[PDB]
């Protein structure tokens, strides 16, 4: 099934402006230190996925070269 | 075509990569913004207490607001988030307005003192530049308020001697006191430069009727003094008659403080306003 976080990104209708918007709403004032540490980690994981996808991309494009 | 599938998979991956990057960038824009709001609320002030010092703190808060505006403009996408807006008016729009209050009241006070006007030109220049950067319209609505205050005080001091025109030379001096303060304020305003070209004075004078600060100054005090003078003269009362009986003294005290007309001077024209106010002598 894979991780929601990564699968979410494979969704055509996934819109980045939308996702961040729903996320940050949880909510502000004082407890914006709370959500500030949550986003740090969430960012790290997105970062991992970013490089994973880049690696998958690189590997895929190589096969385009006469198989 | 087991050569189309890899071409399709690749295309898809490009999309996923771009979506992750956008999500990442936006999220970090937000993150940096928040860290700044945190850093904002960590700088308290000292309001309407110019202990010097308290101004150095105010400049740092102002600079923070500059950064805020930069971060939002760097990613315009940042603005349309209902949790960035919710702090935009709950934390920054108030902090902003408290700072504005601090700057405009400190600048107005430092300008109406006439002393600080000459004694601390470097202090006032800092206030002008600062306030313009934060919210230019507030600098004007502050200069508006200051100018309007000087016209009011001087116009008042001239009319007070109508019932004692013997002292008119003294009042006519106090008017020049402010006139000079305005001469040095507009200098001063021009000394503060803006984007590419121009200055703050030209920009104020453009969004106003006015041509110079002096010109609107005299014009306005000349009216509310003209009105008083003539009202008093037309009323056939004793002061109205002392107005006429002391007529040369007035015209005399005027030239002895302005220079009198066309050729020489420079105080001509600015002289011409004070002459028109006092013109029923005919």
């Amino acid at each position: 099934a894979n991780d929601p976080l990564l699968d979410m990104f494979f969704d055509d209708d996934f819109v980045p402006q939308a996702f961040v918007d729903i996320l940050l709403s949880s909510f502000q004032t004082s407890q914006l230190e709370e959500l500030k540490t949550n986003c740090s980690s969430l960012l790290s994981k997105m970062d991992y996925y970013s490089g994973h996808i880049t690696k998958e991309l690189e590997s895929t494009i190589q096969v385009l070269q006469k198989p | 075509q087991d050569i189309l599938e890899p071409f399709e998979r690749a295309l898809k991956l490009q999309t996923v990569s771009s979506k992750i990057h956008q999500t990442t960038t936006l999220l970090r824009s937000s993150l940096i913004y928040v860290h700044m709001i945190s850093q904002l609320q960590m700088m308290p002030l000292e309001t309407d207490s110019t202990d010097d010092a308290a101004l150095a703190c105010g400049l740092k808060i102002a600079a923070l607001h500059s950064q805020l505006k930069i971060n939002i403009a760097a990613n315009p996408n940042l603005a349309t988030l209902q949790l960035i807006k919710s702090c935009e008016n709950n934390v920054v729009s108030p902090n902003r307005q408290e700072l504005l209050r601090y700057l405009s009241t400190n600048l107005t006070r430092d300008c109406l003192n006439n002393l600080k006007m000459e004694n601390n030109p470097k202090r006032i220049v800092t206030l002008i530049k600062a306030l313009y950067t934060l919210s230019p319209v507030d600098l004007f609505d502050t200069i508006d308020k200051v100018l309007s205050s000087k016209i009011q005080t001087t116009a008042q001091v001239l009319s007070k001697t109508i019932t004692s025109i013997r002292n008119f030379n003294l009042s006519l001096d106090d008017a020049m006191e402010n006139r000079n303060s305005i001469l040095t304020l507009q200098n001063l305003m021009a000394a503060c430069a803006i984007e590419g070209n121009t200055n703050t004075l030209r920009n104020y004078l453009s969004q106003r009727k006015f041509s110079s600060l002096i010109d609107q100054f005299w014009s306005k005090v000349t009216n509310s003094f003209k009105r008083d003078f003539e009202m008093s003269y037309n009323r056939g009362g004793p002061v109205g008659k002392s107005l006429q009986s002391n007529s040369n003294l007035i015209y005399e005290a005027i030239s002895k403080c302005f220079g009198e007309n066309d050729p020489s001077n420079e105080l001509q024209g600015e002289l011409q306003y004070i002459l028109k106010a006092v013109s029923i002598l005919d």
